[PDB]
């Protein structure tokens, strides 16, 4: 009796935490596709042959001479890589964002809905 | 299934007699009781015209339809439904006789009305304006109760009747929806009929010996919770919040010992002693330990009251209603010069009595607690409305057919139209009137013919209103006798008799369908 | 699947009993049939339309009789009994004979000439009215109410019928045909009295507008009827994406503001206070108007707005641009939230067109009012029937016995086999007189033959038997009157009605 109303309150607290986390993270994961999208505009711009300083390993950064700006990767499938044109790569970045976008989107409709129902249980709590 | 015109009217008129006839003593002291074990399938006892109708599940439309309009008089008078059915079918008997010989169903229905008037005019003409005294009402009381029960039974009844209405005549209210408070009690005999100018309190307090005789009644009718409740209750109740339950345990008896002190102080404010009686009546449960505190203060603190009783408490005493006893002035609570807390059987039925400015007067009856005990309660209660009409009308005339002939006389003694046409209606109309005394006299005695020629010639010789000895069959001056028709009662059922008898004469088919 | 003569029988057969029992119920003097439900439910009525119902109906032409009955119940509702009498009269007499004389046909035709002779005689037998003199109309309504025997409140409602229905009458095809009823607006009201009611201008808005923020009274603000399309446009002229997020709330709701205003400023261009918003209602629409301090009445019917289209006599406006008084709220006009009883009533009065009132009804309460309204409803329609028809006839057998002579005079002159319908037509007039002779409860054969003579010299112009006076009488002195059409309307129906079932030899499923 008494614990049941105590139970579902902080229960619905965490779904807020979870979804806010998930949209936050699905706000995060989208951001790196345009990163993959934009870094290609730079490499087209300067030229193939510019020094690229890319990370090597932990704290290690490795240099290299830019080549093949038209040859640019889309990571898709389970374990698979499609290098794509300078045009094509920027597209599926945009795509997989938009795949993530409504994925990210409906989270807050799920996010915001879980708090007021905790409140609804918190409302009954102080009741 | 269908029956046309003539065949339609038969089922109508044929259905009346036997139905109608059962009532041939429903009226006056000669009236014979009738028992339903069959109405819902339950053992009962009744005499009234309209009531017996509704009581029995009554399958025939004839039986069905008047009970609707018979509801009107029983609504109005309460009796003469014990009567009206008798003239109605006898009237139905009359009109067919023409159509039997042949005549147009219209003109007979048509010829009832100036008849319905010239006779109603005779009502104006015959109506005996009487100045109502308790005695006049006593014999008004017994004429309706004779219709109901023994004149013997009418006796102990008559007292409370004319006495209850006696304090409402003070109120100058011509009708009684108060002083209609009635009580029934555990007894071997329904004989006991008791009169409390105040009320009677069904519920006893769970604590006896609080103030068992409350002399001065200071009544706060209280919805109050002096049982909030004593233990864990949260809003007053259990719930799913421990957090709230954890806070809500203590203030309970605090809110209660509040209302305890709110009565404690009140009592000693109302009283300062246990000498002057005192009363608290909760609409809900009370803590007995509250009571225990209070029962020892000189209060009778009462609980789980019925909101209805609260009113007559709030009113007949001039009582009052609060959610917090606080303190109130001693006089701030309504009063009954005595309260008598009374156990017959195992339950104390507290008489808050001579409730100050009673608008309500309580009529106790002690009885075997059977439909016997019912057959008494209904009996007085329509007489109440009957005698209430004598408050209404200053004109009360005697019953026992003293009216009928003299009324049936004129319109017959002369064609009121001097039309055969109307007299067709009228002779049909004005005839049915005689059914009541002529059967009652013969119900009790000799053939109608004698008393008829008696009562007629008598009225013809007298003009004094002479009426049957309802257990003999001989006419007696019915005014002096006391069998008495409110000019309310008789006039209405007159109308009631005819107003239905027309369009039902006018049913020239009935199809079973819908 | 049903056939010919048996149909023709079942025609005469059913239509006989169809035409019948309610004639006992006919007349101010009447005989109410009882109706029993198979459960035992009992009914007492003079109403055939009611009587048509509880009775178990099988014969599909009886259903078709219920049709022209309901069809007439749509038209008047009175005489639906009386219309099916004569078709029952018609179908009974000529049909079997003249079909055993082999034809619906000559029967079909001659009712064309049954019709016109009376139609002629109608204009002869009915006399014009003053719709100008409502008292000249009132006696009719005084007459209209009392066959079902309701007077008490109607005696006033009689007048109140006259008043509005002449005003609720404004209608023109250019031949100026006035059916207009929906203009007349009625009000259920608690309190007052049946003897206190009125007709208030425009169309009073009672039913679904109690709305307390209409303000209360509009002195001369306009009322605004919106076939706009006031719905906020989330974009410039359009509705942008929804609001799932903070960014859609700021930009979109802002552009939602403009379209409301720019139309509500077009609404302001006609300067209202009250705007009853029907199409394009928006939670921002009233709020803007409520921010405009323009009471915007929403959650409302366009039926109200059609009542309001007849309350200001206006139309409703789809135009977003440049909203006008003559567009909506035609005329100066009023709007007032009135409490009759305590019920809030919008009264939009002063239609731009005159003949503007709508019936306020007060009883001592809704019910005893409904007593007025129901009977006023009959009272008010007889008006627009007298307003329909400014001729009216001495009734009863006068109405009945008149044409048969000319009809027989025709049959005698026409001397065809069409004469036989005009014979079959002749006395069918006299059945309600038989009912009238029922109504008085007298000897019909006499009163017929007696009234037959009353048309031999008097020509029964005003002379029927009136069962309620009981006697062969002038119906003008006696004052039995109905606007001519109603007579014909009852008369026109049965002809076609009979002629209808006169066509059927075949029921088929």
């Amino acid at each position: 009796n008494l614990p049941q109303l105590e139970m579902l309150k902080n229960q619905l607290d965490q779904e807020v935490e979870f979804l806010s986390t998930s949209i936050a993270q699905l706000k995060v994961v989208q951001t790196k596709y345009v990163e993959a999208k934009d870094c290609l505009n730079v490499l087209n711009k300067s030229n193939e042959g510019k020094e690229l300083l890319v990370p090597l390993t932990s704290s290690m950064y490795v240099p290299g001479k830019l080549h093949d700006v038209e040859h640019v990767l889309i990571d898709v499938g389970t374990g698979y890589y499609v290098e794509k044109t300078a045009e094509d790569a920027k597209d599926f970045f945009k795509r997989k964002i938009d795949f993530l976008t409504k994925q990210m989107e409906k989270i807050q409709p799920a996010l915001q809905e879980k708090h007021a129902m905790k409140q609804a249980v918190m409302e009954m709590m102080s009741q | 299934e269908v029956a046309r015109a003539q065949a339609a009217l038969a089922v109508n008129i044929s259905a009346a007699r036997g139905l109608q006839d059962v009532l041939r003593t429903n009226l006056g002291p000669k009236g014979t009781m009738k028992m339903l074990v069959s109405g819902a399938g339950d053992i009962k006892l009744t005499k009234d015209g309209n009531v017996l109708l509704h009581e029995m599940q009554i399958q025939h439309p004839t039986a069905s339809l008047i009970a609707k309009v018979a509801t009107a008089q029983d609504d109005i008078t309460g009796d003469g439904t014990t009567s009206n059915v008798l003239i109605i079918g006898e009237l139905l008997k009359q009109a067919d006789l023409y159509i039997s010989e042949g005549l147009h169903p219209r003109i007979i229905t048509e010829g009832f009305e100036a008849a319905k008037e010239k006779a109603l005019q005779f009502l104006e003409e015959v109506k005996v304006s009487r100045e109502m005294d308790r005695e006049t009402l006593i014999d008004v009381a017994r004429t309706s109760l004779r219709t109901k029960v023994h004149a013997e039974l009418a006796d102990v009844l008559t007292e409370a009747v004319v006495d209850s209405i006696l304090a409402i005549k003070k109120q100058d209210e011509p009708i009684d929806l108060f002083m209609i408070e009635i009580m029934e009690m555990k007894h071997k005999s329904e004989t006991d009929t008791s009169l409390i100018r105040g009320l009677v309190l069904d519920h006893g307090a769970r604590h006896p010996d609080m103030k068992k005789r409350v002399e001065d009644a200071y009544i706060l009718t209280c919805n109050v919770s002096l049982e909030y409740e004593k233990t864990e209750v949260n809003s007053g109740f259990f719930y799913k919040s421990a957090e709230e339950r954890e806070k809500l345990v203590k203030a309970e008896r605090k809110f209660i010992e509040d209302r305890v002190k709110k009565i404690i102080e009140l009592k000693r404010k109302v009283c300062g002693d246990s000498d002057k009686g005192f009363v608290v009546i909760n609409q809900k449960g009370i803590d007995p330990f509250s009571l225990d505190a209070l029962s020892k203060e000189g209060i009778v603190a009462l609980r789980r009251a019925k909101r209805r009783n609260m009113e007559r408490l709030t009113l007949a005493c001039g009582g009052v209603a609060l959610n917090s006893f606080d303190d109130l002035s001693p006089d701030c609570l309504g009063h009954a010069g005595l309260v008598y807390e009374y156990t017959l059987g195992e339950e104390k039925f507290t008489f808050i009595e001579k409730c100050n400015n009673p608008r309500s007067v309580t009529l106790l009856i002690k009885g075997p607690n059977k439909h016997t005990l019912t057959q008494i309660k209904d009996a007085v209660r329509d007489g109440l409305r009957a005698v209430k009409n004598a408050i209404d009308d200053g004109c009360v005339v005697p019953g026992a057919g003293a009216v009928e002939v003299a009324m049936a006389e004129a319109l017959i003694k002369h064609k009121p139209s001097v039309k055969g046409r109307a007299q067709l209606g009228v002779q049909a109309f004005a005839d049915a009137l005689l059914i009541i005394p002529k059967v009652l006299a013969q119900n009790s005695g000799f053939d109608l013919q004698e008393t008829l020629v008696k009562i007629q010639a008598e009225h013809s010789e007298s003009g004094q209103l002479v009426g049957v000895d309802l257990n003999t069959g001989e006419p007696m001056v019915a005014a002096e006798v006391g069998v008495w028709d409110n000019y309310c009662v008789k006039k209405q059922l007159l109308h009631s008799c005819t107003v239905i008898a027309t369009n039902i004469l006018l049913v020239d088919e009935i199809m079973r369908a819908g | 699947r049903e056939s010919g003569r048996k149909v023709q029988s079942g025609n005469i057969n059913a239509a006989k009993t169809i035409a019948d029992i309610i004639r006992t119920c006919l007349g101010p003097k009447s005989m109410m049939k009882m109706l029993l439900d198979p459960m035992g439910g009992i009914v007492m009525t003079n109403d055939g339309n009611a009587i048509l119902r509880e009775i178990q109906v099988q014969h599909p032409a009886a259903k078709s009789m219920i049709e022209i009955s309901r069809t007439q119940d749509e038209e008047v509702g009175d005489g639906t009994t009386s219309v099916i009498i004569l078709a029952g009269e018609m179908l009974s007499v000529a049909e079997h004979f003249l079909e055993q004389q082999m034809h619906p046909t000559v029967v079909i035709s001659a009712y064309r000439k049954a019709l016109d002779d009376m139609i002629s005689t109608l204009k002869k037998i009915s006399i014009p009215v003053d719709i100008s003199d409502s008292d000249m109309m009132l006696n009719i309504i005084n007459s209209s109410i009392t066959t079902k025997a309701i007077s008490r409140w109607s005696s006033l409602a009689c007048n109140i019928a006259l008043d509005a229905v002449k005003m609720v009458q404004f209608e023109e095809n250019g031949r100026k045909e006035i059916d207009i009823k929906k203009y007349a607006r009625v009000e259920k009201i608690p309190g007052g009295i049946i003897e206190d009611s009125c007709v208030l201008r425009g169309v009073m808005i009672n039913k679904d507008v109690t709305h307390p923020r209409m303000r209360r009274y509009i002195k001369n603000p306009r009322i605004v009827l919106l076939d706009s399309s006031l719905e906020y446009k989330k974009g410039e002229s359009q509705t942008d994406i929804e609001i799932t997020r903070e960014e859609d709330f700021t930009r979109i709701l802002q552009m939602e503001e403009e379209y409301i205003q720019q139309l509500c400023e077009d609404i302001i261009q006609l300067k209202p206070d009250v705007v009853i918003t029907e199409k394009g209602i928006s939670d921002l629409a009233q709020h803007y108007l409520m921010r405009a301090n323009i009471t915007a009445i929403r959650r409302v019917r366009k039926t109200d707005n059609n009542r309001i289209a007849r309350a200001c006599g206006a139309r409703i406006v789809s135009r977003p641009e440049e909203l006008r008084e003559d567009d909506v709220g035609t005329g100066a006009g009023l709007l007032e939230i009135k409490k009759i009883g305590d019920e809030y009533f919008t009264f939009i009065t002063d239609c731009k067109d005159p003949k503007a009132c709508t019936i306020l009804l007060r009883g001592a309460s809704k019910e005893i009012l409904s007593e007025v309204e129901r009977n006023l409803q009959d009272a008010m329609q007889v008006c627009r029937n007298v307003l329909l028809d400014p001729q009216l006839v001495p009734g009863g057998g006068a109405s009945e016995m008149a044409v048969a002579h000319a009809l027989t005079e025709k049959s005698k002159a026409m001397t065809g086999v069409e004469q036989w319908p005009y014979r079959a037509v002749a006395q069918a007039l006299e059945v309600i007189p038989r009912t009238l002779i029922q109504n008085c409860g007298a000897s019909t054969i006499r009163l017929l033959t007696s009234l037959r003579a009353k048309h031999t010299q008097e020509n029964c112009e005003t002379w029927g038997v009136n069962g309620e006076t009981g006697t062969l009488v002038d119906m003008k002195e006696l004052g039995i009157w109905e606007p001519l059409a109603v007579k014909l309307q009852t008369y026109k129906t049965a002809v076609e009605t009979a002629v209808l079932l006169l066509r059927i030899d075949d029921i088929v499923s």
